[PDB]
């Protein structure tokens, strides 16, 4: 059964196009935003 | 409230980025002992039979008594330099896993 292999690809595509983490990672400016956010949130959580 | 707050997606992305560089190994001798200990603890705490639990407790007490008797002879075993380093790293990984 290839269903576990086609629905899996559909899920991966949906996550890539929808999940904020993968969207941010794929964004061509990801390093800058990631560094800024990590620096901001390393010191405070409120 | 005019403030920005991180979500789980940001935490996942940050975790991936941080794990991109050198990261502590979990395929280690320690965290094999840890899983063995946790599995045995779960097996003991999951059985409904009280006799089995009593027998396991008595066996553990016997092993602890043997270890104490050996220690009384002065046979306290330090682990190692590298073994200590690996155990410390394993404990650090386990502790860091608590805030995910």
């Amino acid at each position: 059964m290839e269903e576990n292999t086609r629905q899996r690809t559909e899920n991966y595509i949906s996550a890539k196009n929808q999940h904020p983490a993968w969207i941010l990672l794929a964004t061509r400016r990801a390093p800058l935003v990631l560094s800024c956010l990590k620096t901001l949130f390393e010191k405070s959580h409120d | 409230d005019g403030r920005i707050f991180a979500t789980d997606a940001l935490e996942v992305a940050i975790t991936f980025v941080e794990s991109l560089d050198n990261r502590f190994m979990t395929s280690t001798a320690s965290r094999l002992s840890t899983v063995q200990r946790e599995i045995e603890n779960l097996e003991t705490r999951l059985n409904p039979n009280p006799a089995n639990r009593v027998a396991t407790l008595r066996r553990r007490i016997s092993e602890l008594e043997r270890e104490l008797q050996e220690a009384e002879a002065g046979h306290i075993e330090v682990l190692e330099t590298h073994q200590a380093v690996e155990h410390i790293r394993d404990v650090y990984n386990l502790a860091s896993s608590l805030r995910a």
